RNA sequence: AAAAAAA
RNA sequence: AAAAAAA
RNA sequence: AAAAAAA
């Protein structure tokens, strides 16, 4: 507590962080998809000790007024008490919302979950995506594991496959399940500025004494889909290039993690 | 329907058959005790923090801690997405989740403190509720909370016309009657008894008592939890 | 205050409550119904100094998704702030949340308010009965009261009689009434643990002072409706056999308490 | 229509005549003081708590109790059940009535304390809010709370283009003005004066005299109310 | 702070009020009407420092089951916190209520905006307006200040014309423009009684002293259609009828500067 | 369709062309400072309170003053009118407008205390919390707050493929990338960066250095309006 | 001490 | 210091 | 320390 900034800074000056990683480095990482089997697609992941839990729910729905050709989606981010003594029960606080916000524009911005594909009757029934965020303990680093947790669990979706009976004016819900459209895997890459130092994925004790963060999201076709200064502080122009740069780096090691993740929950 | 088959039930259980329960202790970092518990397809996560200071000081006991505690189920928990938000329904059995735990507890040992209890629920399948309390009292004891007793629960029910042990959800549907028991084992103390349904007092009575057997031995499996985390420490 | 305790607790020693009141003794019961006249049903009941009111109001709206042929019930308890120094404005809490739980499982799970009755068009159009609860002095006791209050208030409820026209096809609201389709009688009877002892109908110094609760909810054909072990404390199995057992007993007192005030306000 | 015959209104009241009015005040046991009004339709009770300890202090005044309203009309007080929860108009009537009844309080008596004042309007049929006061003022009365005088309140109101006394729930409904008036009788203090409608000067004032004459005489009904209470306590 | 109080009473007695204001004067005046031109009304009004804005949005809805024959008029103030320290976030407070509600009773009640000539199918689609009143600095007399700007605002209103099309069945919504029907001009005004004396147009200063308000609200045509004594305080039957009468003088003079400031912006 | 004519833009703004932008500071009695801006058809006020006495306690830090911030839009100042409340977006946008200021501020000149900052845009169109940024440094400046520079705030935008300054609503609704930038200009520190929409690296980095020279150039414009309030002053 | 995105 | 039950 | 009016 306070103390523990002199200690992180200056090991920081020294190449080091407190639990050896290098600045490019990630923690651990774990994803489990598909592990609420209720859920038509989940995913929990863990970075270092910072887990989610992401459950994906589809249901039927009519389109927004504005919007009848696309698909609903839909990001809430509980930080539940249990996750965090700074948590508290309520309504999500402004770190949830702008967790939810900011990941929530990572897929759709990049259209991750096709949304155009997400269409029964133009204007009438579409898909409703809820993208429901458990953060079940907090050790830093939310946003990524939000967002890995988001993506990988849209991955790992199978929802009912749906078809508009043009006899019956009808739309049945058919046993057959098939993916959710999700066309590009953004990850959300996230950094602290402590001092004169980025360091990717803090953890909560380097989030303790962080001057600031930035979060860039990218997908594998070299597009940012979503970025994020956060918290206080301040990026010099050429943190935030090296910041997008690193971003995309990093996102593509943590795409490979997530794609095997998808995969082994089909084995 | 049928319920009962002859005389087994839709997952091939007997009556007075368990679903498979998995309990696993200190899960979580950032809580002073964890739990988590996988009872049929329930999937719950207990917490407890810590004994800890107690703010607003208005709401501390000078004598001893309180007991609070939250059952939530997440959204993508249920069949139908559930909102977030507390219920009705998860304020009343957080209210007796509380009153099923308390009496477990040496509150008198931490004066003016909260001792903080949050049970989340990843997947619910019937059953939450006494999973909770069961996974709860592993997270007190997984927090080295003094405690009299475990505290462990299970639910019997009434499934076309017949008393059987450990409903699942669609047998909670159908069902008849839904009998949760929490107990102290030890002394067979009933901290939580709840009945929604219809019974003769001869059928409520028998549910008591096979909720208590199933509790008693979801009890012996809190106690495997307990030592499996006692024989992890034991390293080196 | 906690001088209380000791004295409440060596009185029961002595097989004595402070009011003088046999372990298995009600305080004096006053009930009296169709006293909101405005509402279709009501009941103010008191036990001793606890006081509530119920209200039944009933209209018209669509039946749940899932149970197109039920009427809909729905109980609120209103603890109000004027009852009792502990009951502060706002949402209901968790106290006046279980209170309208359990009494509400009271009467649906005995089907005393029958649902299947309450239709006029299925999927369409059924009665909505609200039981509102309006504790008005806690002086303990507020689970029996507010059932006692509640079925009374139903027994009392005179409804539009509604007809569905096959020919307009519209639903027509007539001046005659009817009665709810009450069909049982359930009654909660509650006791406190204290100490070693449980004593039914608790007043607030015996809650104050009292281990634990149990309700026993029971109707005129031997059936349970519901149990709710309430607040801390313990009970043995051959308490709550007993509390089943004198709940059975002194439910049966009250019903005919309850039928005797429902017949009073016919005159 | 016609809300006025000949010159008879619906229920037979002359243009002055008030609807039938009962009170008794000590009608609650938790409540410091407490008065229970029926006033045609309306059946209110009104609860006073203390002066009382007011916590959170930041809210305590260091010379002076506050006094803090809340009129609250149970669901199934009106025709078409009402959601509990206050509405824009009971938060509204609750700070009116409110500003009825402070002037009536010594408040600098009990520094840093409040007076709670809770009225509920179990069954409503216009005029609510001046019964809820006149109750109120009984119930402060009721709780010893010293008081320079009582507040007694009546509405008037403007029906087929006349000025009549007391309002039920049709006439105010199809009427063409309501003014509710709270008065300190003893010193013909105003503490509340409202006017729903459209008036011209002329009518407006005589509604207002109206609704005084009107208070008057609920005041001759609540001092009445009083000396029935001490003779109660004159017993033995 | 209560040091003001006795200055202020002082001055009072020799007749004299901080600002150099005689007893019935208005602070300077500033109305400045369609100054959010994406709304469809608005008025800035200044009273002395106190300032409202007023924006009017109107779109097309449902009318209430009641009132299938009228338009729908809803008012909303918002004290926002920057208006003045003690103006804290979140939804009306009783202050907000009482002046919502008053203003709304001085136009609904004098029919100032007609509702009847809102109506576009009757018992389907009516124009529904919105007067949201931000109130941007409070230096004394809101409720002044609020209604002024909120009929200020009703005048300068123009909504889009619609058409029922009685060939299609659909409502058109046409880029003409009309104004709402605005057919009275009601005004309030308010008076601190201080001691004795009753002050038109308290600052806060004067508010913080005062014993009591009373708000009377008049028309163009010699009508009352609002009056409500606010906070504590108590009035003599003889400073109403002076308040009533001094209101409908002020409020003329009011109605000029209003119909001016209407005017103006439509040069 | 088209908003990049040839090259000009619906309102005739060229690529790296601001809108119509004007600010002035002291605008508010009630307000330790304020500031108003017009910028394009944004108006927005901003307000800042004090530094201030901090309750509840538990907030103050006591080492630094802690800074809130409110973005708040009026409900008349969108097309459709806004339900008053605060969204999720207007909650996001005064987490990383305090994110924006408090850099640029010298908490710890006030400890235990509050700066407190209140944005309310009275009409939007697209740019308001950049707009609000801007409006708000010159609030802090205008409390005589301590800061080690304003923080002046520019957003760019790409549309129809390329980048542009300062997007109106119609750019950004039909837009592809909205990137609003906040900066303390004179150490060329970036204290809000947000990318809306999708970009490759090279177009982010260009919006980004854009943005930056239109925060710059609306760092003058700061400037300006506090050097007018100082030649106001100065008088007499 | 509790179905969104954009504006 | 504010139309439910089940899951 | 967050689409009303009437009842």
């Amino acid at each position: 507590a306070g103390i523990m900034r002199d200690h992180i800074i200056n090991l920081l000056k020294e190449g080091k962080r407190i639990d050896d990683r290098g600045f490019e480095d990630y923690r651990p990482i774990e994803i489990e998809v598909g592990v609420i089997e209720k859920a038509e697609g989940s995913a929990l992941v863990k970075l270092g000790s910072t887990q989610v839990l992401v459950g994906i729910k589809t249901s039927l729905g009519e389109p927004f007024p504005d919007t009848p050709n696309m698909g609903v989606m839909t990001t809430n981010v509980e930080l539940v008490p249990l996750a965090s003594p700074t948590f508290e029960p309520g309504p999500p606080d402004e770190r949830a919302i702008e967790l939810a916000r900011v990941i929530d524009r990572g897929i759709r911005e990049s259209k991750a979950l096709n949304l155009e594909k997400m269409v029964i009757v133009p204007g009438k029934i579409v898909r409703v995506v809820f993208i429901d965020v458990h953060v079940l303990d907090h050790d830093g680093n939310l946003m990524d594991a939000i967002g890995i947790a988001a993506i990988a669990a849209l991955l790992n979706a199978r929802v009912p496959k749906v078809r508009y009976n043009e006899e019956t004016g009808e739309v049945e819900t058919l046993d057959e399940t098939e993916p959710l459209p999700v066309e590009k895997i953004p990850v959300p890459v996230t950094f602290a500025k402590i001092g004169n130092i980025l360091v990717v994925d803090p953890s909560l004790d380097e989030e303790l004494v962080m001057d600031g963060k930035i979060t860039i999201t990218t997908d594998e076709t070299g597009h940012i889909s979503a970025v994020q200064k956060s918290e206080g502080g301040a990026f010099k122009l050429e943190e935030v290039m090296y910041a997008v740069e690193t971003a995309f780096k990093k996102a593509e090691e943590i795409r490979k993690l997530i794609l095997e993740a998808v995969e082994k929950a089909k084995q | 329907k049928l319920i009962d088959e002859n005389g087994r039930r839709i997952d091939g259980r007997k009556k007075y058959e368990l679903r498979p329960i998995k309990m696993e202790v200190g899960v979580l970092k950032n809580a002073n005790g964890s739990a988590y518990i996988e009872w049929g397809k329930n999937k719950i996560i207990a917490a407890v923090y810590g004994p800890r200071e107690l703010h607003p000081k208005h709401l501390q006991r000078p004598d001893r801690a309180i007991l609070r505690v939250r059952y939530n189920m997440a959204p993508f928990s249920v069949e139908e997405r559930k909102k977030p938000g507390p219920d009705r329904r998860s304020i009343e059995i957080s209210k007796v989740i509380k009153g099923a735990l308390e009496p477990a507890l040496i509150l008198e040992m931490f004066p003016r403190t909260a001792i903080d209890v949050f049970i989340e629920v990843l997947q619910a399948d019937a059953g939450t509720r006494v999973a909770g309390i069961t996974a709860a009292s592993l997270a007190l004891a997984d927090a080295g909370i003094p405690m009299r007793d475990l505290v462990a629960a299970c639910a019997a029910g009434k499934i076309e016309g017949e008393i059987v042990l450990d409903l699942n959800k669609e047998e909670d549907n159908y069902g008849e009657a839904d009998v949760p028991v929490a107990i102290m084992p030890l002394k067979n103390d009933i901290t939580l008894l709840q009945m929604d349904g219809y019974l003769t007092k001869d059928e409520f009575i028998e549910a008591v008592k096979l909720a208590i057997k199933g509790a008693k031995a979801v009890y012996q499996k809190q106690r495997e939890a307990l030592k499996e985390k006692y024989l992890k420490i034991a390293q080196e």
